[PDB]
DNA sequence: CACAGTGATGCAAATCAAGTGTGAAGCCAGACAAAAACC
DNA sequence: TGGCCTGTCTTA
DNA sequence: GGTTTTTGTCTGGCTTCACACTTGATTTGCATCACTGTGTAAGACAGGCCA
DNA sequence: GCCTGTCTTACACAGTGATACAGCCCTTAACAAAA
DNA sequence: TTTTGTTAAGGGCTGTATCACTGTGTAAGACAGGC
């Protein structure tokens, strides 16, 4: 029967086609496609064949030998192929081998649907205030309305993005596997939907220039799950973490912009409206189908990922050269110099917005520079709630540009010589840098970096620099000073530290007093009313800091790579769609579900 | 492919070592066929691999 | 749903079906209820229109083996431009997630490039070439050819990367070999005939404008690409190959890249002169290479086409494209060929233009200048490269419409009565001319001159238009039959094949752009100034010359190197390591095997 | 400065290939009753 | 006519 | 409550793989190399307002 | 009756992801041609 | 007696041929310095 060709086996069957499709018409509702395959699995499985039972049932579930359009869409998207270099390779692997172990573009075209951002269905309880319901919602214009009439302000801006909240669905979605599990792991129901908490990074970067070839400047507003616990009794469980926090993989893009960072009118204008977004979330409860089970979720936003410059732009701020150097504090360059260390988290969204309107109605009629130093610094209005932190490398780089000037002074002994010319102290930078030479290997460099900062602060390079200090007296306090940043560094530096250096945890803070102690006794000579925000920010914050998010570490430069490579070789060459196409690339290729497939080799 | 020169010479030598112990396991035969050759005279079973590897390579 | 139940449950519900097929087995089948099961489903999911899941349910009952050949991996890796790392990312997950290996390692891969590129395969040249070594693992070589770089010498300020001449034919013959023996089935010959081949070879060489990835960087390449290759077999040559689609990138094999100036005579000679000491030497030898088990010898001939003028004139010491000596293939000057349209021949060659290069030098008969070079005819300096410079059908075209847009707007003005015209009567005219050509032929107007412009002006059609707009019918005798002309002379320089497809266009093309070139003197004095484009000489004067020189015009064209320049750079950036003496290798090892006929088989598989 | 990302590289570890006798794993049949949802 | 406080541009 | 289903129960004798062990020459897996171009931000540097 | 770079855009086409259209093997019964 | 072809009208997946669109390389011209 199987030597036979087609009509053949037809004709020689048909008998038994039409007995089979009467009793599957009479008694399935005519399914023969159920009947026939349940056939022939019973049939492979009572002669033993497991083997080929078990490869037709992968073949039905799409396992083996065909790849399923979501593990095709991985492949394209991760290796950044075009559609008609993926249809090249498609066309070309099923003509040579007979089978079609990649999928048609159309196949991966569905696939991406899900993946995308307004395919699930959800609620919000209550509805969002000023957001749409409409679920169906996915890549929407990043000006949201603007106007763009001759008349009204020029817009020399295009940009796209996702509404927040339909994001979140699609991100919750995507790791839906991960929550599960990690359910199972805590030794939980599957079927628990007791209120979820999602706490999510929130972020925004510059990415430089953008040109292929003028500049062309783009700002990529995104976030970060960080953390998903489940309430069982009155213990919050966490059943997901981002091992990764900080990685390119897991930073889901929200909006993408061809604009400059300072560029404060446009800024505001098109991150508004995901800001009126995000206050909404800030008070409803999110509702969301899991495993065939309605799920609760509720959300805490956390924006940490923020260098110095766009929290200042955000938060109404001035610029970095301003005496006010803290964004957390009211300091001054001048107090923070001489107060070394008792400083306090005082600042606010909310402290900034009524500074800015105190000096918006300088209400007690003071002049321009008696106001300013009632608002501390705040002449503009905020329009984003930010988590300034800091950068572990920021501390390290602080704390080694501090010690490498103190090695220079103490070589030069600038305490005997306080008319030292310019030159001489040149000297004894250079005596410095030829003696680290040649015992430490350390190239001078005229830029202060992480590496020459992880190399420079240990206690042999104190030894080294001491060969060349007279007095042994300060000898015992250079390697004191040391010793002490080596106790502080951890804290700093691990992404946990209430377990992983608990002891330098709880002495950070005599460590920290004891430290500027001895800068202020024995290191007088290095204090002139200047220091560095970062300085500033290690001395006097770091605790406060480890207290509120739990870790340094945890809270972009390939984000310009990136973004590039996508505009150049996945986009339509329009203005109209490349950013489209860019966004949609960027959200595929942050998906947890494809980058699985991705390690399926462990 | 084709087979190694002790792959070669052990598919000879299964009828010397199969006739004087019948029962031997496979891991016993092996073992045995491997420690004796091991020990080993054997340069004609080279030969013959390395004409059967050129003949393979010809092979397209 | 029955597949919602267990293998029990499905059993039971089944149990009724599962006796009547035993029954139906053992009374038609012989008791196979495995194959009658097998196919029931396989035609119940071709009846749902589902043929992926039969077909791969098929595949895997034959248990046919899915596994892509290293070759056929490295067709695909090349022609879809993935890096190494990109590769093996896609390889270790299908790998991973199929548990088959249907894509093959990175390792596999370059193995099965080794025998793509040069210096893979023995061969042997009688006699043995002269100044070229005899040995054939050479693969790619330094461009410089041991170009002195110390402080003292002149500055070295280019990276370049090549091939040995031979050593490249060698890799594209051996590339084409399936294409041979199917060729000499084609043609009624035995696989295993050896007779000698004969490779007709295009040589060619262009600049890629600028390269920088953001100052400018100028690239040059030195290509060649087979033509055709016949075989002896009586006192006949028969075709057993000819490039489908000869101006292609796809067939265009380089030779030597390097990031020079095609303008710096010092680099350009300085790095070309090896390569055209190999191809010498191989005029004067038979190759003797093994395919298909049999040894066969080759003769080759190469013909210096791949040439545009600036090139040409660069190489052949003539004088740069401005010069009174508008032709590379004749002595004319740019007045002598206005007043003089058609008679004019094929006088120029390489050893002529070494010889007036001699006598500009040595300035034998005590000339001024002016009278040197008038004697030596432009050749100021010293040839190079002996080139076959031609025309693309293209310029023909060009050089034609650009002269009928001015008659047609002199023709608008009636200056065959009037001579003088203002600059606004003149600008008035073309403005008519512009807008009924937009309203009655559909043309824009153009700002500056092209092709399809010309294609579609060049037409009967547009005659009539033009002659809506002038009064006097013994001008619009005089349009269409000046059209009529052109319409007879165009086939020759358009087809592909001219002594086949138009015998008579061809054998006429002479007598025809003589009373062309009589009816635009007699009837259109007015369009005489004493100036002329070197296309239009060269349409009037030499082609039928060309065309029995070379068989065909439209096939030597200048058309497809405008890819080139994108080509490279997309290796430069995604396949090429990032440091000066290598990126240039890896550029030129990925143009290579771009070429190769072998892979790009596999990448057309399913035709 | 760091670092991204190229094609090449180099060494450790699978892997292959043959012999075959096991053991493990799943399935068959038929009368029938639990634990379950349908009027 | 400066220090020099502020914002722009440069180089590692 | 009757009337419909799922899912077990008890055996063995079956069929179909995986493992067993060796040797050494291939093949894969994986981290690494050397190397520059490019982005970024640390840090020189130009500058004009007012005293 | 100048030479010869530099500059400037016209112009075509490359090559993107999306999209529209055509061609594919069938699906009913029956004869029946090759084997 | 056992394999395939075949008709006609007609229904879905799949393959490729465009869409529209702009950056970009090459070259057709214009132009101006040779103080
Ligand atoms: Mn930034
Ligand atoms: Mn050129
Ligand atoms: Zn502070
Ligand atoms: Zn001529």
């Amino acid at each position: 029967l199987l030597s036979l060709t087609r009509r053949a086996q037809k004709h020689r069957l048909r008998e038994l086609k039409i007995q089979v499709k009467e009793f599957a018409d009479k008694e399935e509702g005519g399914d023969v496609k159920a009947v026939c395959l349940t056939l022939f699995l019973l049939a492979l499985r009572a002669r033993n064949e497991h083997r080929q039972a078990d490869e037709l049932e992968a073949i039905m579930q799409g396992r083996g030998s065909g790849l399923q359009p979501a593990v095709c869409l991985a492949i394209r998207v991760n290796t950044f192929l075009s559609c008609s270099q993926y249809h090249k390779m498609y066309r070309t692997v099923k003509a040579i081998t007979g089978r079609q172990i990649f999928q048609p573009l159309h196949a991966l075209r569905n696939a991406e649907k899900v993946l995308l951002p307004g395919y699930h269905p959800f609620e919000w309880q209550p509805p969002l205030k000023n957001v749409s319901s409409r679920t169906d919602v996915g890549i929407i214009d990043g000006l949201s309305g603007l106007a763009s009439s001759v008349d009204e302000y020029p817009v020399d801006t295009i940009a796209k993005r996702f509404r927040y909240d339909s994001a979140l669905v699609s991100a919750l979605m995507d790791m839906e596997e991960d929550i599960l599990e990690g359910m199972r792991s805590q030794d939980l129901d599957d079927y628990l939907n007791g209120p979820f908490t999602v706490v999510v990074k929130e972020s925004c970067d510059g990415m430089g220039d953008v040109s292929e070839k003028v500049p062309e400047k783009a700002v990529r507003f995104s976030f970060t799950v960080m953390r998903i616990t489940i309430e069982h009794g009155s213990q919050n469980v966490k059943v997901f973490e981002e091992p990764k926090p900080n990685s390119e993989l897991c930073c889901k893009p929200l909006c993408l912009m061809l604009a400059d960072e300072s560029d404060h009118e446009t800024l505001t204008a098109i991150l508004s409206p995901l800001i009126a977004e995000r206050e909404a979330m800030k008070s409803s409860e999110l509702t969301l189908e899991m495993g065939g089970i309605p799920r609760t979720f509720k959300f805490i936003f956390r924006g940490t990922g923020y260098d110095e410059k766009l929290v200042r732009e955000v938060e109404g701020l001035e610029a970095s050269g301003s005496v006010y150097i803290c964004t957390l504090c009211d300091t001054t360059r001048l107090e923070a110099s001489q107060n070394l260390v008792f400083h306090s988290i005082t600042r606010s969204h909310a402290e900034n917005l009524q500074r800015y309107e105190v000096w918006r109605s300088n209400p007690y009629h003071e002049s321009v520079e008696e106001l300013r130093d009632r608002v501390k610094g705040v002449s503009a209005k905020p329009f984003i709630e930010t988590v300034p932190s800091i950068d572990a490398l920021h501390c390290d780089i602080g704390n080694a540009a501090e010690f490498y000037k103190i090695f220079q002074l103490e070589i030069g002994e600038v305490y005997k010589h306080p008319n030292a010319s310019k030159e001489e102290r040149k000297r004894w930078q250079a005596t410095l840098d030829k003696h680290l030479r040649k015992r430490m290997n350390l190239k001078p460099i005229m830029r202060m970096n992480g590496n020459f900062a992880r190399k420079l602060m240990t206690q042999e390079t104190v030894d080294a620099v001491c060969e060349l200090i007279p007095s042994e007296e300060r000898h015992e306090a250079l390697r004191e000073l040391m010793d002490l940043y080596l106790k502080m560094k951890p804290v700093w530096r691990s992404s946990c530290p209430a377990k992983e250096c608990p002891e330098s945890l709880c002495q950070y803070s005599f460590n920290s007093q004891r430290f500027a102690e001895l800068l202020s006794t024995k290191f007088k000579y290095r204090y002139e009313g200047k220091i560095t925000n970062y300085f500033h920010k290690t001395l006097a914050h770091v605790p406060e800091i480890i207290e509120r998010d739990g870790s340094i570490g945890a809270w972009n430069q390939s984000g310009n790579k990136l973004f590039r490579r996508f505009r150049k070789m996945n986009a339509r060459q329009s203005k109209c769609y490349e950013m489209e196409d860019v966004l949609k690339h960027h959200w595929l290729y942050t998906s947890k579900y494809l980058q699985k497939f991705m390690n399926a080799h462990n | 492919r084709p087979p190694s020169a002790f792959f070669l010479f052990c598919s000879e030598y299964r009828p010397k070592i199969k006739g004087e112990h019948p029962g031997l396991s496979i891991g016993d035969v092996a073992k045995k066929l491997g420690e004796m050759w091991n020990n080993t005279d054997k340069q004609p079973y080279e030969k013959k691999a390395a004409k059967l590897k050129e003949k393979y390579e010809k092979d397209i």
